[PDB]
RNA sequence: ACGGAGCCAGCGAGUACAACCUUGGCCGAGAGGUCUGGGUAAUCUUGUGAAACUCCGUCGUGCUGGGGAUAGAGCAUUGUAAUUAUUGCUCUUCAACGAGGAAUUCCUAGUAAGCGCAAGUCAUCAGCUUGCGUUGAUUACGUCCCUGCCCUUUGUACACACC
């Protein structure tokens, strides 16, 4: 029967919509990529040198279609986790906003992202049917 | 006392620009809720205020 | 209308709500089926009253629980005795006397806090001490 | 998966800007044994010169480790932002260099007895040997070894 | 001519419970008796104000402290009913401590 | 070489104008000035002024004290000797070249140097 | 500060074609194949060791009994 | 006057502690006793308990 | 340890005769900047999408990708004013540190411990404190041996009382 994202295990469909995204031509990544921490949190770029940036549009977008709507501040607080403060205790330190605001305007781009009247950003009918027709892909990939 | 010297250093923030309230002093103060009362008359009359030991 | 009853579980700050209805053997937490819960070796913790009573005693009943509060941990024995206790208030309101006691003696066989909350939670800290119930440190000297 | 790697040509030893490096550490924690040059920087460096990132720096050829090294001396060139650099706008010309292994600890040393001549209370602390960022000093660096 | 109903909301604040919960009481049994239409009493979270105060003046001696704190209850009440009853109702039935306001919100 | 401040000469460095030099200036300074200015810092310009002109053009100018520790030191300034307070002496200091981007207070130690036995 | 260890190179950092024909040999023969016990015969420098130990995942020489990460547990296939 | 409810009440509570001590320093003479602060929609009434009623009014 | 991905709280607090909590949209790599919109508060920040934690990879016993002290340069914020680095961010040097002697501290269940968040200091600044919650144990369930405490009996040349 039918199936939506919530059917999948996270990371499969993460990684599958991120192969995806990454297989077609599509969802432009910023030409700042490969320079960038991701979050003041890190102390080094993603060990993935490309192709990172597909991963990160494709939690993004399930994130968008499990919420409510979710804007940009939203996601630095989500993704960043603890920021090595030398000999400092921890904290919490938000991600950086400049990459998940691109990600958001390239899902815009794709059409899997439509602007919110609440403010934010929620999921598309065209995105939100090509995210369940991956998860079917998942899916029906498992077994 | 040239009125341009006298007093002219700006007082806008810190330690030195809210007083106590009661004594006029810049120690222990207690800003929250905006009580501006510092921490000794504040236990002498936070029954008359409306504070009480409870727990 | 369906027979259908709402029950809950909970741990230290976490708090499952469960609807159980009449349905066809559909078991989802907060919109995800049972096989995928938050963690991962917790997740038999979740099947616990599926297998301590057999799936078959509800194959045509719908289960439908959202968690909120608490850690990954307190969730899940919340979503575990949240299920458990909807079987249960469910086989007493529109089943049989015999069916819930004979799950009550499978369930409090093993497990206790599968239908009853548990009683712990969090002492108050207190000053003089970074901890609940623990002081700083002594100098003498 | 695997390979044999060819025996016979894999390098164990290396003399990128006239430091000896050991080669079989991956390329960027080997990179990161020359001075100037941290984990971050040699990550970049290896990145824009297109070499693999899980390779090892005794194994890749020749000509790589030239192009690497002309990468690594004028950042600037090839697409390496005026920020992360390591000497940013370079306070004798007001050009944003990148200082190297002999070229770092030079360089921060004419700054050093630039400080120490110019008079400057930080210049004087250096001198010293004190503590120069404002740390208390009755109870912190009170053993020199 | 006040026949257009106002949906006004009288709202509660004191930091005693028992003088409170008499005006509201008062407030739902006064609108009960002129056939009014309400939601209840709607109770809201205390909100304890707390402040942690040292005790010594000077410093001196063991590290004690104390916690002083009131409880704020509000129990605010809206009302799809007439005019100038409503009105006679927030002017009478009240008692010092618990402070009465109204919001018209027509 | 003998001298450049940021590529900018030490020719170009005496005949230069302020503003010149804070765009040139580090982001402190920038943010100092683009904040707004005091009036004692252009009192002390006039005086220093003053002080480099009244002298007979070949010996070091005449000492001007101030308190001030708080303002930097600007391409017009150099070729200057200011006292600057020290919490008890206004403590003589030629304005080399290389003064400039740093402030006053580098260059009077408001304590003495401690030496232990 | 010390230098009491006094340990060498001691771990294979590439692997050679002799090393090679050795981790084939008794790619069998080891009837329990993880990263430390790859390693604990001296012909793995430790990263090539998850190389090693993914690649015999090529024509069935090992069966997995668990695949979860920072470490591997594989029996010889019978 | 809009100001948070929290910090009415507390503001209430020292503006009573204002006037008790207060009145403590004035109507010492006069034997005095207690304050209540009574709000009404217009007023808002003052009552001192003292002991010399008479003299308190004057 | 480092990369990604998962994504879970409870105490709070928050602008008026002042300028607080900040969502959201654009910029910047980041700190941050700007434009708007909510919230005098179960309404908005806020489900405070917090860390530890979980899954998949890189690392592989090397003072090493641990450790991040000490410094060099630059970019911003608060501030009348930041040099004697306020603080935040970017690149680099990366020191001592190999589980720490005598000795000594706290603690018997949501306890200790790990992990962070909020509030008080606050124009800016915590490695502090007061609270809160997450993951969550080993070992007792006894004794007067050390350090003391309570009652009784006894002795005293002690009563500023075994200092
Ligand atoms: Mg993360
Ligand atoms: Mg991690
Ligand atoms: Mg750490
Ligand atoms: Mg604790
Ligand atoms: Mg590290
Ligand atoms: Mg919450
Ligand atoms: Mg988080
Ligand atoms: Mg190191
Ligand atoms: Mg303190
Ligand atoms: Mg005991
Ligand atoms: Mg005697
Ligand atoms: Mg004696």
């Amino acid at each position: 029967p039918g199936v939506s994202v919530r059917d999948v295990p996270a990371q499969d469909f993460i990684n599958n919509y991120a192969s995806f995204l990454q297989r077609q031509g599509k969802l432009e990544v910023p030409g700042y990529v490969d320079i960038v921490k991701t979050s003041a949190g890190n102390e080094l770029p993603p060990q993935d040198s490309e192709g990172w940036f597909y991963k990160r549009a494709a939690s993004v977008a399930r994130h968008i279609y499990l919420r409510k709507q979710v804007g940009v501040g939203k996601l630095n607080k989500l993704y960043g986790g603890a920021k090595n403060r030398g000999v400092r205790p921890h904290k919490h330190v938000d991600a950086s906003g400049s990459i998940n605001r691109k990600v958001l305007q390239s899902l815009e781009k794709l059409g899997v992202v439509e602007i919110s009247p609440k403010g934010g950003r929620r999921i598309s009918d065209n995105g939100l049917r090509d995210l369940d027709r991956i998860a079917a892909a998942t899916l029906e990939d498992e077994e | 006392a040239h009125e341009n010297v006298w007093y002219s250093h700006p007082r806008k923030f810190g330690k030195g620009s809210r007083q106590c309230r009661i004594s006029g002093s810049h120690s222990g103060l207690i800003r929250k809720y905006g009580l501006n009362i510092d921490r000794q008359s504040f236990r002498e009359k936070a029954n008359d205020i409306g504070f009480y030991k409870y727990r | 209308t369906v027979p259908s009853v709402q029950t809950f579980g909970k741990k230290k700050s976490a708090t499952a709500v469960a609807h159980v209805k009449a349905g066809k053997g559909l078991i989802k937490v907060n919109g995800s089926p049972i096989t995928l819960v938050q963690p991962e070796i917790l997740r038999f913790k979740v099947y616990e009253p599926l297998l301590l009573v057999g799936l078959d005693k509800f194959a045509n009943i719908d289960i439908r629980v959202k968690v909120t509060g608490g850690g990954h941990v307190s969730q899940v024995y919340a979503i575990r005795q949240a299920i458990a206790k909807g079987l249960v208030a469910y086989h007493q309101k529109f089943v049989d006397e015999q069916s819930k006691n004979e799950l009550k003696k499978a369930f409090t066989s093993y497990d206790r806090t599968l239908l009853i909350a548990d009683s712990r939670r969090p002492e108050p800290k207190k000053f003089g001490g970074r901890g609940a119930r623990s002081r700083f440190q002594k100098s003498y000297r | 998966s695997l390979v044999v790697q060819e025996q016979g040509s894999f390098q164990h030893i290396l003399r990128l800007l006239n430091t000896n490096v050991d080669g079989n550490i991956n390329v960027v924690y080997a990179l990161t044994t020359i001075r100037g040059v941290g984990r971050r920087y040699a990550n970049l460096v290896c990145k824009k010169a297109d070499v693999d990132l899980h390779k090892r720096a005794g194994e890749l050829t020749q000509e790589e480790l030239e192009r690497i090294v002309q990468i690594m001396q004028n950042p600037t060139h090839y697409k390496i932002p005026a920020w992360f650099l390591n000497r940013q706008k370079d306070v004798n010309d007001g050009k944003d260099y990148h200082s190297l292994a002999n070229n770092l600890e030079s360089k921060l040393r004419d700054d050093l007895e630039r400080l120490k001549k110019i008079r400057s209370h930080r210049g004087i602390r250096h001198f010293w040997g004190l503590r120069v960022r404002g740390q208390h000093t009755k109870t912190t660096g009170r053993r020199r070894a | 001519q006040e026949v257009v109903i106002h949906k006004i909301r009288i709202n509660l604040t004191s930091t005693k419970v028992k003088q409170l919960e008499n005006v509201s009481a008062n407030i739902i049994k006064n609108a009960e008796t002129f056939k009014l239409v309400k939601k209840g009493p709607v109770r809201l979270p205390t909100k304890v104000l707390k402040i942690s105060t040292r005790k010594t003046p000077n410093g001196e001696g063991s590290k004690t402290w104390d916690t002083y704190e009131m409880r704020i209850h509000k129990r605010y009440i809206d009302l799809e009913a007439p005019a100038h009853i409503v009105k006679r109702i927030t002017q009478i039935t009240i008692e010092p401590g618990v402070d009465v306001e109204v919001i018209i919100a027509a | 070489k003998t001298y450049s401040y940021k590529g900018v000469d030490l020719e170009k460095l005496l005949e230069m104008p302020t503003e010149d030099f804070v765009k040139l200036a580090p982001a402190r300074v920038r943010r100092k000035f683009a904040r707004g200015l005091s009036e004692k810092p252009a009192g002390l310009m006039k005086k220093l002024r003053a002080a480099k002109l009244s002298a007979p053009e070949n010996e070091k100018p005449a000492v001007v004290r101030t308190h001030l520790r708080n303002m930097i030191i600007v391409p017009e300034m150099i070729g200057s000797v200011v006292g600057v307070y020290n919490g008890k002496v206004f403590n003589q200091v030629e304005i080399r070249p290389e003064m400039v981007g740093h402030y006053l207070g580098e260059f009077s130690i408001t304590y003495t140097p401690v030496r232990h036995g | 500060s010390k230098k009491s260890h006094k340990d060498k190179a001691k771990h294979a950092v590439v692997l050679d074609q002799d090393k090679f024909d050795r981790i084939m040999k008794e790619a069998p023969t080891y009837r329990y194949v993880s990263v430390s016990v790859l390693v604990d015969r001296f012909k793995l420098g430790g990263s090539l060791a998850r190389v090693a130990l993914r690649h015999l995942e090529n024509e069935g020489i090992i069966k997995p009994v668990s695949k979860h990460s920072k470490q591997a547990i594989y029996t010889r296939a019978t | 006057a809009i100001i948070s409810k929290k910090r009415k009440l507390v503001a209430d509570g020292v503006f009573y502690a204002e006037l008790n001590e207060f009145f403590t320093r004035e109507l010492a003479e006069e034997g005095y006793s207690g304050v209540e602060v009574r709000v009404t929609p217009t007023k808002t009434e003052i009552i001192i308990r003292a002991t010399k009623v008479q003299d308190v009014v004057g």
